[PDB]
């Protein structure tokens, strides 16, 4: 049912990516739910939780390939949950993938809720060399997401308050970030909170080399929401 | 000062003649109120902020999409086109390809270029003009006859898009990465210009070959700079050299669409995910060019063999169609299928060529299955609505099963229409798979529903029609695409040929070749694919004898084929149901479809049951199901209840297609068979839908939440409901508005708006309180939307005396995170009171500015709120027409701000009070606040001067 997974996924990857078929019933996915999604539960009920989530890590990557980002994110998070209190790095990679998929689904308040979970698991389990590579992506992500959303002071957790507080001249420090990236992040927080457009434009152009593709997407989103806000209807 | 037309225009110049992108929306709203006769001399002035042409075009379009004629849109369009022609008349006379690598080859050119795009005095005006041009081109598809782009400006617009991509690539070469908005504007112009036929006839001509290769070179260089690190290639396994370079570059890009530009692939993690859709669409539109189309359709595995003819097509690259002796190999055939499916077909002759090719391949082990799949997708290619063989422009045509609601087109219905179209616009922007949409523009979503009376149906007329089983925004082929009513209605079938291509011959040929191929040792994996292809093509069958032949073929196949297929039934059942229920399901022969459905619903594997449910939905479409022999109903309802009662607490575990089609069947039953689907049967699932909508963001995926919610909204909006489950439905709507996810809150808000506008004293106050709470503790998007719907809700539910205290109390507060929206809410309410002759209640409430106003710790915010309030409660034009100016400055206690506030309060004191005792009552509130400081003391002085 693991090589049958290969069969029934390639029989879908063909018609989707290899020979694009704009005639798909959507048939091999509702059945792709078998083997993978199926043993996903069978593995548990008989008991192989250790590797059980690997089947779901393959099925979720497949779902994201086909263009189902939200369900892929759900399966990714479930895998992270399954592998968590035995292996930090595996579930942290899974959570990173889930946050990526959720940003593909344009689900920002759910991606931020996964970045906050990573950032807060990395710390309470950083007691390596990759933990201070998830704490450098999660911090920048979270700051860009809180600058994109702009939650009001009412519904703003203590965690996000602490974070958005860390980056104003009332505070200086870098945590895990490199100094230049921290200075750029601080200037960006201070310029967005003060309704400054040209500063954010210069910061976008200057930060593009230092941010990944996901975070460059998020910084473009911050800049766009600043320039043309979403909701006016025009 | 006299606040008149000239004072207003000066105040407009003060904000819309700088160069700043701070408050562009309010700038557009401010230019909107300029006299229509004196607007184009205001925008065609050298100091005008060119960043306002996109907000001005968007506001004008929202005014035109509302039916009313817009003069600001005419002005912004004239100015965009004149500016584009201007900035194109500066480029050099003759054009050379922009070899983004060849070291400055046309020196003079490549220097006269830098001097015209290396500087920032001109280059800064290329993407801020591309933004306007992309905001224009994205709405030419829904404009009147005299508002499309003229035929004269098409060459100039092509040259402008060429120049913009050239400038972006030049910046990438010399300077750093330009900007996200500059990149987006350039690629937006490119995509939307290759999407229109008027400009596609110009780019793809022969005197624009250098421009086409410039586009190809620049797009390839941008994709190389953005998607890959320096030093790597894109993919991980005579005539002007640039023509062959363009051919090979487009081939590489098209081959990349599978990995590097496939959103979510393990290799797309380099592209910043806001360039993936734009680049996909641009690459498709470039590959469909006559210059590179002939080369692009040949797989690379053919050049890897001994195939190299001598081509010529007025470029030198028109290769002949692949000799079908090459497709007998699998991989070459799969690559050819990918090319012709991704690219589509550029003309009728090309459709016929690839048709004959796949026929010659169709006469062998698995090449036959591939040939059948390619054939069915190829005939489905002509189904698309906008332009038939264009995957960049068009999506698959669907006619939904649900008829237009009759509750709308009424008094309350035509108001719910507006106030729910707003919420639906925002839900679209926030959760729709932008699948038929390439650019970033939000309020652009459309639907592929052509009228069967034809021209596409406008999206604001498809409120709750789109089959509630397909994901919001998903435009792929879904089983159930065309309703059966549409089959009876379009080609009149008693219960022609598609765009440019004779589909009757293709359909008849396929039907004969399929019937003669499955009735007599054809392997199983071939019979199943022929049946799937029949089911998929039966959306293009026109005559009734075609459907009758299909039905007799399928029933003989059922009789001959053994029951142990399990992978044939998934297509046997919905195809037989579609045929039997286009024949106006009768008693004689179309009756033992009920037996087939009953048998397949007690299956062992899911897809057979999803196909059975799609077949059931095919039957009820307008068959008298069974013929008042409806003994399928009890079966359908028992299955739906038994298998939805289980999947209501944990939904993400079970398949989403199953749940979606179960909900769609249940809603169709409740709305169209409400006397056979028992009674409480509705309430039962109005509970299943309650236990599903009330689940956490993990226990209920977003697309299932939105289906169930939109389907419930239709069930309530359709009058086919008792006032016992509808009463059970008005309660569920309010528990879902206080949720964290903004789009879930917006969906619940839409359902609440229908629950309020359809079922129609303190209940209305509870509902307005929950609306104000969603303004006060929501995100800026949700809060702006709610504050945009609030004035109509208020003026349509309860009289202004009830809430006038509440609106001002929510405007004047310390817990108010967005007072900049409540300013507009108060404005709309007061200006509504200035039309219904109630201009005395408004002064009665502004005279209640004693304690609420003038008591706000940030004195700057106190005078700002006073200015907003006294602008709102003003019967004078040019004073009520500056609220966008006063909202743009929520703090900013400058001196011109104080001059504005004094002038506004003086206008009020002079024109609204008119009672001397009340004049002294007004005067003796600035004296208590006093504030010898500028604002009030200057106001007191100016009032003493009056």
């Amino acid at each position: 049912l693991t090589e049958a997974a290969r069969l029934f996924l390639r029989q879908e990857r063909d018609a989707r990516q290899r020979l694009v078929c704009p005639a798909a019933y959507g048939e091999p996915l509702q059945a792709a739910a078998s083997a993978l999604g199926a043993a996903v539960r069978l593995h548990l009920e008989l008991g192989q939780p250790a590797a059980a989530a690997a089947l779901c890590l393959e099925l979720a990557a497949a779902l994201r390939d086909l263009g189902q980002p939200a369900a892929a994110a759900g399966h990714f998070q479930r895998a992270a949950q399954l592998q968590l209190p035995q292996l930090p790095l595996a579930a942290l990679q899974a959570l990173g993938e889930a946050a990526s998929c959720q940003l593909l689904a344009r689900d920002y308040t759910g991606a931020l809720a996964v970045f906050t979970r990573m950032q807060r698991l990395a710390r309470e389990h950083g007691s390596l060399g990759a933990f201070s590579d998830v704490l450098v992506r999660c911090e920048v992500s979270r700051v860009l997401l809180l600058l994109l959303l702009q939650p009001p002071p009412a519904k703003l957790l203590p965690e996000h308050a602490q974070t958005l507080e860390k980056y104003s001249w009332e505070a200086f420090s870098s945590g895990q970030l490199p100094e230049e990236l921290f200075l750029l992040l601080q200037s960006l927080v201070m310029a967005t909170h003060e309704k400054d457009t040209e500063a954010i434009k210069s910061l976008q152009v200057e930060m593009w080399p230092l941010l990944t593709a996901e975070q460059n997407h998020l910084l473009h989103l911050v800049l766009q929401e600043t320039i043309s806000p979403s909701g006016q209807g025009v | 000062v006299s606040p008149d037309k000239d004072w207003y225009v000066h105040l407009v110049k003060s904000q819309c003649w700088t160069r700043s992108d701070s408050a562009l929306l309010e700038g557009a709203e401010l230019v909107n109120r300029i006299p229509a006769e004196d607007m184009n001399a205001f925008m065609m002035n050298s100091e005008f902020n060119l960043s306002l042409l996109a907000p001005c075009l968007s506001l004008g379009m929202s005014e035109i999409s509302g039916g009313q004629k817009s003069a600001l849109f005419e002005a912004a369009r004239e100015v965009t086109l004149a500016r584009v022609s201007g900035t194109v008349q500066q480029l050099p006379a003759v054009h050379h390809v922009f070899q983004p690598e060849l070291p400055a080859e046309p020196a003079a050119y490549w220097s006269k270029l830098n001097d015209l795009f290396g500087d920032a005095a001109l280059y800064q005006s290329l993407p801020t003009l591309a933004r306007a041009l992309a905001q224009y081109l994205v709405v030419v598809s829904k404009l009147p006859s005299h508002l499309h782009l003229p035929p004269e400006k098409e060459k100039d617009i092509v040259k402008f898009v060429v120049a913009t991509l050239e400038a972006l690539s030049w910046h990438l070469i010399h300077e750093q990465i330009p900007l996200s908005l500059d990149l987006q504007a350039g690629l937006d112009c490119c995509c939307l210009a290759l999407q229109l036929p008027g400009l596609w006839s110009v780019v793809s001509s022969t005197e624009f070959v250098t421009h086409a290769c410039s586009l190809i070179h620049c797009v390839h260089f941008i994709l190389e700079a953005v998607a890959v690190q320096p030093g790597e290639q894109l993919l991980s396994p005579q005539n002007p050299k640039y023509i062959t370079a363009a051919c090979e570059m487009v081939a590489e890009m098209v081959e990349s669409l599978q990995s590097v530009l496939a959103l979510g692939h393990k290799r797309n993690s380099g592209v910043p995910a806001f360039l993936t859709p734009l680049l996909r669409n641009i690459i498709i539109s470039l590959a469909r060019l006559p210059l590179v189309n002939s080369y692009t359709r040949v797989p690379p595995l053919v050049w890897k063999l001994g195939w190299s003819p001598k081509p010529g097509g007025d470029f030198g690259t028109a290769f002949p169609e692949i000799p079908v002796e090459f497709l007998q190999e699998k991989e070459v055939f799969k690559e050819f299928i990918y090319r012709i499916n991704t690219l589509g077909w550029t003309s009728r002759t090309q459709f016929e060529e690839t048709w004959a090719t796949l026929l010659g391949v169709l006469v062998r082990t698995q090449i036959n299955v591939l040939a059948v799949q390619a054939i069915t997708s190829l005939v489905l290619s002509a189904m698309t609505v906008p332009v038939a063989g264009n995957p960049a422009v068009s999506c698959l045509e669907q006619q939904p099963r649900n008829k237009p609601l009759k509750a709308l087109d009424t008094r309350f219905g035509r108001k719910l229409s507006i106030i729910r179209g707003i919420v639906e616009q925002e839900i679209q922007a926030m959760v729709s798979k932008r699948e038929n949409i390439a650019t970033h523009h939000l309020y652009q979503a459309w639907d592929p529903v052509p009228s069967l009376s034809g021209a596409l149906i406008s999206h604001e007329k498809l409120l709750l029609q789109i089959n509630p089983e397909r994901e919001l925004g998903s435009m792929s082929y879904k089983l159930g695409q065309v309703s059966i009513h549409s089959v009876w209605l379009g080609n009149s079938i008693t219960p022609k040929h598609r765009a440019g291509v004779d589909i009757h011959s293709c359909s008849q040929f396929l039907l004969e070749l399929y019937s003669r191929w499955i009735l007599p040792r054809t392997p199983a994996i071939l019979i199943s694919e022929v049946v799937r292809s029949l089911l998929v093509v039966s959306d293009l069958f026109t005559e009734r004898n075609q459907f009758e032949l299909m039905y007799v073929t399928l029933t003989e196949l059922r009789r001959v084929h053994p029951s142990e297929d399990e992978i044939l039934a998934q297509y046997l059942v919905p195809a037989t149901c579609k045929a039997a229920a286009v024949l106006g399901m009768d008693k004689a022969v179309a009756e033992p479809v009920s037996r087939l459905l009953e048998s397949t619903l007690r299956s062992s594997h899911l897809p057979s049951r999803v196909g059975a449910l799609h077949g059931i939905l095919y039957v009820l479409e307008c068959d008298l199901l069974d013929d008042t022999a409806k003994q399928l109903i009890p079966v359908i309802s028992d299955y739906l209840l038994s298998n939805l009662k289980g999947i209501a607490h944990c939904v993400n575990i079970h398949s989403q297609q199953h749940v979606l089609v179960m909900c769609a069947t249940a809603f169709y039953l409740i709305e169209n068979y409400p006397l056979d689907v028992g009674p409480e049967f509705s309430a039962s699932i109005i509970q299943m839908c309650g236990v599903m909508l009330s689940g956490s963001e993990e226990s209920t995926p977003s697309i299932i939440y939105h289906c169930a919610l939109r389907g419930l909204e239709r069930l309530l909006l359709s009058e086919q409901l008792s006032r016992l489950d509808a009463e059970s439905l008005v309660k569920l709507s309010v528990d879902r508005v206080n949720v964290h996810s903004p789009h879930r809150a917006m969906a619940a808000l839409g359902l609440m708006l229908t629950c309020m506008y359809t079922g129609k004293v303190i209940v209305a106050m509870e509902r307005v309180s929950v609306l104000f709470d969603r303004i006060r503790k929501g995100f800026p998007c949700e809060a702006r939307v709610v504050a945009r719907i609030l004035p109509q809700f208020l003026d349509d539910f309860f009289p202004p005396q009830d809430i006038m205290n509440k609106v001002i109390g929510e405007f004047l507060s310390n817990q108010q995170p967005y007072p900049q929206f409540m300013a507009t809410v108060v404005y709309k309410v007061f200006q509504t009171l200035h039309s219904t002759g109630q201009s005395s209640m408004v002064r009665d409430w502004v005279m209640l500015s004693l304690s609420n106003f003038t008591q706000r710790a940030p004195v700057a915010m106190a005078t700002w709120s006073l200015s907003c309030f006294f602008v709102s409660a003003s019967t004078s034009p040019w004073v009520a027409a500056i609220l966008p100016h006063v909202i743009s400055r929520m703090g900013k206690l400058e001196q011109v701000d104080v001059n504005l506030f004094c002038l506004v309060a003086t206008d009020f004191y002079r024109h609204q009070i008119e009672e001397e005792l009340d004049r002294r009552a007004f005067q003796s509130v600035l004296e208590v606040v006093a504030a010898p400081g500028s604002p009030y003391h200057r106001l007191l002085t100016c009032l003493r001067n009056v």
